[PDB]
């Protein structure tokens, strides 16, 4: 029932606690049917799913370095010999826009070149920010000048988080016939954090920003009274 | 022949102290854990580590041998009862004296063991889905200062053999010889401090081997007679109720 | 080449083998790391900071007003005012805590809490209120007196509006301690003066807290987003 | 016929007594026919066979890491790429109920990649116990309160023996329509062992209690006479 | 990279291969280990605890009766009491024993066991019985003379009550002695006590004893649990 | 992990190769050696 005993210390640590390789995407390179695309391109957001963006956002800062691992697969669960390449675009570097696009031959753009049956390819993508930590929370604009602009977006929206983008595709000629589902799985490494914040208690409405519905929800379950237990 | 004197108890027993030390473990208070370090949990003096003597069973010729689960045995006696019962945690020692009064021409030998999670099983007479007849009731899972009557000896009530049962802190009682038998069990848990309620650190069963024979004329039933004393009992937090 | 010979495990994806990944952009030099003020490597260095307890997490209670532990001149005196399990990771008062909100992230956890009452009545206001905390196993007491009985801070607002009760453990694994309030006194007030006030709240986990076995919360909840 | 030397004192030892992985469950991902499951969750128990049951049973409490290996295959035998994701739920954690259920994502589930054409994949779970030791007997209650339930369930039962699960499933989309058999083999590492304990006589009649028939039977066979040989 | 070669027995799996896994779990700390009494680190300490022998394993003998050697005044002296082989891993009395079930868990054994004799008769009893021990390769004597010829031990459990008999050596792998036990003389009583008494037969290895090759015992048989 | 390459020769059998595998039961002590009289160890001494 009761554990008199100390737990460890480490388990708690920001290291610890951001550590173990999560979901970050789910992209599917669609080949078949009425997408014969050949290719995808994959934003890096490390915030594409509600549970890993509350934990990302109780820190202000974090600093670190990204382990991306992919898990690609067809329908069936298959792993044939078709030759992927998982091309890194670099922040600031056009990303293709065709299976056979120019883009995919940029030396300048780290290129993972690896089939099916092979194990999950596996890099690191160190910390890309020109700043010294991304930010979560970014109380600013962008732009520069006055900001009145009807729709007000743009605000919160810091240009310093970008780490690039993934684009996968099959090394075909042309249509393959196949749908390829890639799992991108994330490491974050040597994780610092700085100022820490409230755990997001309001349902996340959309993405990159912050904003919740009219109905708030109690951050706590209701009692009956105030003195039942 | 000597007297010894606990707190207000005084037992009378014979001197050489032939003890069975459980596994060669004296009962030790628990060094201070992190969860003991802010309480202090409470170490009680011969007030309740005393001697306490239970009801005697009267050994019979049929007796198949009786069973008592030690934190369970003492819930309801005396200020170790109060302790245990107005206490979240719970961890004790004990010394056990099982003494029989039977004349030179009665006859028979007891094993006395101390059963560590001396968890008693159900005997069904076929395997019926999750019934009643699966698990023992809480009458034999817990017997309480009167102890329990062994159903099947031979098993144990347990579905291991008795004849093993010496694997287990022991000692005999063999009439012609002696007719004491004194087991010292430390606190022996998977946990540093446990519910006296709910867990039975242990059962100290007294089953007749060889049965009880004597002829016309002499008592028909040797009375055995169980003293118990807690060693190095402690409590933790303390309930009001 | 050397003799080599691939073991049971080769060609797994394991998700939390801390393996060594090339870099992509070798030679790339991150933008090297300035301080930053506010940097926390443990997340029990956040469990340690008092937040406030939703105590009034009651029906109808919307707001602001469910962190207030409403206290009012009463007709009867060693009335209950309030109640609440010491219990981070559970739902109920210790959901808007950061020590509850941690929890939740974790499996087991086990150590000492604080919980500290401030009192927000007028300077003229007096009184006494009965901190009682009743440990793991023992339902909460029915009156003042079976309270004054166990543990409890016989708290005098009047002289000091802050008063601090240390909860010696929890370990709330995957019953649990209750504390209550009780009016000791009457809420005593000087003419032109509220008769109701309110105590705050903030519970916190001591230096000896700890947290095991991280665990996905379900505080959020992915949907359409 | 006779040996006048003696033996090996360390192939007696708890630790060499308890080697040598063994099948500690066969569980069969059904994805086919009547079961369009995709997925089997499977609870780790290392008292699944009465051999191994009666093995551990002879001592009280043990104290232990378990290295996990998956022999994984179809009904020929056969072993094509077919990938499936090995996920370990840990005690307390929620174990999943549909082949795409969102437990399968969970980050702090330790999960393992590998195809049936891999070699088998393999594990080391740690000591997952509460207590100091895992405890095959507990005389006692887990619940709190007075137990006069007319059915005694929950008597004897251990709650700190929880290990945990291995959930498995293919990582298709759909159903794939091959059933696959995995063989889960565990080794008891750095085992030890206390407060020895008769080896159980009576037959197993049920799982979680020592539950025995009432017709006893002896732990010797029998003789013609006492004086027979 | 450098240069290797997978070599046979590569992708294979053995099952007693005590090869290094990676842990699903890193960084997560056990609970740490306490002291707990009663350790036992060899199967051979286990060996030798005396456990009583199930020598009277005939037919209609049942539950503890089968532990239980009888003893009565007999019409004839010389008689052969009980007897029992020396063979803790076959089937028969030694089956009761811890030495038994644990040299089933085995292939091959060897060492010397000791069997301990307790008399259970009344003080007032007294008598000699002859304990003999036929070494293996020997049929067991008919005669309580030829079996004083040999080793033997002549016990009087009117003066002590225990009497131990050390066998010298058994070693089965994958004949056997002996034990008989003789009325050396009547079982001698007073008036007004029982003429029929038992005598209960402990059977344990010595330190000597060894096991090897650890194999799947055959006591238990799984079915439908 | 630390980088390898395979050259010709993985996979292969040959029979005469004098490489090490793995004891099926480890931890199996064989029994000792004791001392046999007339050991041979050179088809040259039978030779001879």
């Amino acid at each position: 029932r009761c554990v008199m005993n100390r737990n460890g210390v480490n388990e708690a640590s920001v290291e610890h606690f951001y550590s173990r390789a999560g979901l970050v995407g789910v992209v599917e390179v669609k080949d078949s049917g009425t997408s014969l695309d050949g290719y995808t391109v994959w934003p890096i957001d490390v915030m594409g799913f509600v549970q890993q963006r509350r934990k990302l956002e109780l820190s202000t800062y974090m600093r670190f370095d990204a382990e991306f691992t992919f898990v690609s697969n067809l329908n069936n669960s298959t792993t044939p010999g078709m030759l992927l390449q998982y091309m890194y675009v670099p922040p600031g570097a056009p990303k293709p826009d065709s299976r056979k696009s120019y883009q995919w031959q940029t030396a300048t753009n780290p290129s993972v070149f690896a089939k099916l049956s092979d194990p999950p390819p596996q890099v690191s993508v160190p910390f890309m920010s020109p700043a010294t930590a991304y930010q979560w929370f970014y109380d600013g604009y962008p732009t520069f000048g006055e900001h009145k602009q009807a729709t007000n977006l743009q605000y919160g929206q810091c240009p310093n988080n970008m780490m690039g983008h993934f684009a996968i595709r099959t090394v075909s000629e042309s249509t393959t016939g196949k749908n390829i589902h890639v799992r991108v799985y994330m490491r974050i490494k040597h994780v610092r954090a700085w100022v820490p914040r409230p755990l997001r208690s309001q349902a996340y409405m959309v993405k990159n920003y912050p904003t919740y519905s009219q109905t708030i929800t109690n951050t706590a379950t209701d009692r009956a009274s105030i003195t039942t237990t | 022949v000597a007297q010894l004197t606990v707190g207000n108890s005084t037992i009378t027993t014979q001197e050489a102290a032939n003890i069975v030390l459980s596994y060669g473990e004296w009962p030790e208070y628990c060094p201070s854990t992190d969860a003991t370090a802010v309480d202090k949990p409470t170490r009680p003096d011969v007030s309740v580590n005393r001697f306490y003597t239970l009801s005697t069973k009267s050994w019979k010729t049929e007796s198949t041998g009786w069973y008592w689960k030690f934190p369970d045995v003492l819930n309801d006696t005396g200020v170790f009862g109060q302790n245990a019962q107005f206490h979240y945690l719970y961890r004790s020692g004990f010394c056990m004296h099982v003494q029989c009064n039977a004349s030179k021409f009665h006859q028979g030998a007891l094993l006395v063991a101390a059963i560590p999670e001396f968890v008693i099983a159900a005997s069904s007479p076929a395997t019926k889905p999750n019934s009643q007849g699966l698990y023992p009731d809480f009458a034999h899972t817990n017997p309480g200062k009167d102890g329990q009557e062994f159903r099947d000896p031979y098993v144990l009530d347990a579905g291991i053999p008795l004849s093993q049962a010496l694997i287990f802190p022991h000692q005999w009682i063999n009439l012609r010889t002696n007719n004491c038998a004194t087991i010292i069990m430390p606190y022996i848990n998977a946990l540093p401090f446990d519910s006296a309620l709910n867990h039975s650190n242990f059962g100290l069963v007294v089953i007749p081997i060889s049965p009880l024979k004597y002829c016309n004329g002499a008592t028909t039933e040797v009375p055995i007679t169980l003293t118990i004393a807690p060693l190095n009992s402690e409590f933790s937090g303390l309930r009001q109720a | 080449g050397f003799p080599t010979e691939l073991k049971p495990g080769t060609n797994q994806f394991l998700t939390t083998d801390d393996g060594t990944s090339p870099p992509i952009l070798p030679g790339f030099e991150p933008t090297p790391l300035i301080h930053i003020p506010g940097e926390f490597t443990s997340l029990l260095d956040l469990c340690q900071v008092e937040t406030i307890l939703e105590v009034n997490n009651t029906t109808g209670t919307t707001g602001v007003s469910r962190l207030l532990i409403p206290v009012r001149a009463q007709n009867n005196v060693d009335q209950l005012c309030a109640s609440f399990q010491v219990d981070p990771g559970r739902n109920g008062p210790w959901q808007s805590t950061m020590v509850g909100q941690i929890c939740r992230y974790y499996t087991q956890w086990s150590g000492s809490l604080k919980v500290t009452f401030m009192f927000t009545g007028s300077f003229m206001a007096t009184g006494k209120m009965l901190i009682a905390y009743t440990p793991p196993g023992s339902a909460q007491p029915t009156t003042r007196e079976a309270a004054m009985l166990g543990t409890h801070i016989v708290w005098d607002f009047g002289l000091q509006s802050s008063v601090t009760l240390v909860i010696p453990w929890i370990s709330n694994t995957h019953a649990t301690g209750i504390v209550t309030i009780w009016y000791q006194t009457n809420f005593v007030v000087p003419p032109d003066t509220p008769t109701e006030a309110n105590i705050i709240a903030l519970g916190a986990a001591q230096k000896n807290f700890t947290l095991k076995l991280c665990k996905d919360t379900d505080e959020i909840q992915q949907t359409a987003e």
